[PDB]
């Protein structure tokens, strides 16, 4: 079953492709949330700022492994 | 086979990327913790993100897999 590799692959992605949507918008979501804390430590507050910048970056880069891999199975 | 290549090489990378996820994920929880409503929505936010991780986690593995035998 050499297609069933190819059609299990091709499956995972478009689920996985739901997951980074679904989290790249949690995060936004949680960034809008900490502006709105006004009420914790300014600092603290930043570094978590970066912290997601980080993480939205990588979710960036994870779009483009995906957009990559869907051109290679294609 | 150098695309095949190419997969496999692809797949370990995002794997890397979940985990590097997951660790800043934990680090942000101990911020978390050092508004109440705010807070209380940020935790469960982390809480649906961490299991989206996971999940998202063992597809990347399967999928590396995949690849693998699909070579």
């Amino acid at each position: 079953t050499e297609r069933k590799l190819l059609e299990r692959s091709r499956r995972l992605q478009e689920e996985s492709k739901r997951l980074l949507d679904e989290m790249a918008e949690i995060m936004r979501r949680i960034k809008k949330l900490l502006k709105k804390a006004r009420g914790a430590d300014e600092k603290v507050l930043d570094e978590l700022r970066k912290i997601i910048e980080r993480i939205r970056e990588l979710l960036d880069r994870s779009r483009k492994i995906h957009e990559r891999s869907e051109e290679i199975a294609y | 086979e150098e695309l095949l290549r190419e997969n496999i090489e692809l797949a370990k990378e995002h794997i890397e990327i979940m985990r590097e996820i997951l660790e800043l994920l934990q680090k942000m929880e101990e911020l978390l913790e050092k508004d109440e409503d705010v807070a209380k929505t940020i935790k469960e936010l982390l809480r649906r993100l961490k299991e989206i991780i996971e999940r998202n986690q063992r597809i990347a593995k399967e999928h590396e897999y995949i690849a693998r035998e699909r070579s």
